[PDB]
């Protein structure tokens, strides 16, 4: 039970490192290199 | 701010954001091509 | 361009601005941004 | 199996064994989560965030 | 119980024939008719 929660949360935390097809997996990097017009396209993938 | 460059379109990062990061390592490639082939120089575009 | 953006010296001719004295701001170190307050550390990291 | 008044907590002797059989060592997120409440050196260490 | 598993598996396989908005549902044909730098958009829809 403890292991199941730990691995489930661990998998969830590690998912933040996936770009999901975006240029980068860090929202700060996207906002710090791309202006809003095309930033949504990269960002929208991250939310999904 | 110079009219000399009549075609300045960046791909991976917005041009306005260039003044927000200091690089220390940039590869600059210079060469001369026919005007009609200027569009051919792009990421993953077929052409001669 | 490179993905590390880190070291220095290749960016527009701008004058250094003020600092916030440990305030919640988008601190930019070596190019990468991030939200937080200046947190002093004494851990012994490697030279490289 | 009855509680031991000598121990600071009312857990019985067998219950002590059971608590020692479950460990959080094999866990990254949870194990480091607890250490935050024991950290005073760090400035503005809000680990809920 | 036997039927539910059979139809669940059968339903799972049959959905490979749906393009999910892609030009084609078969993975290989997209490769043989679209170049890679533009085929990443269509192949992503199939994966999603």
């Amino acid at each position: 039970v403890v292991n199941q929660n730990a691995q489930a949360l661990n998998t969830l935390v590690k998912q933040l490192s996936s770009n999901f097809g975006a240029i980068s997996s860090v929202l700060n990097d996207i906002l710090s290199r791309l202006d809003p017009p095309e930033a949504e396209v990269q960002i929208d993938r991250l939310i999904t | 701010n110079s009219a000399s460059f009549s075609t300045f379109k960046c791909y991976g990062v917005s041009p306005t954001k260039l003044n927000d990061l200091c690089f220390t390592n940039v590869y600059a490639d210079s060469f001369v091509i026919r005007g009609d082939e200027v569009r051919q120089i792009a990421p993953g575009q077929t052409g001669k | 361009f490179e993905l590390l953006h880190a070291p220095a010296t290749v960016c527009g001719p701008k004058k250094s601005t003020n600092l916030v004295k440990n305030k919640c701001v988008n601190f930019n170190f070596n190019g990468l941004t991030g939200t937080g307050v200046l947190t002093e550390s004494n851990k012994k990291f490697l030279p490289f | 199996i009855l509680p031991d008044p000598s121990k600071p907590s009312k857990r019985s002797f067998i219950e002590d064994l059971l608590f020692n059989k479950v460990t959080l060592a094999d866990a990254g997120f949870i194990k480091q989560y607890g250490d935050c409440l024991g950290d005073i050196a760090a400035r503005d260490l809000i680990c809920a965030q």
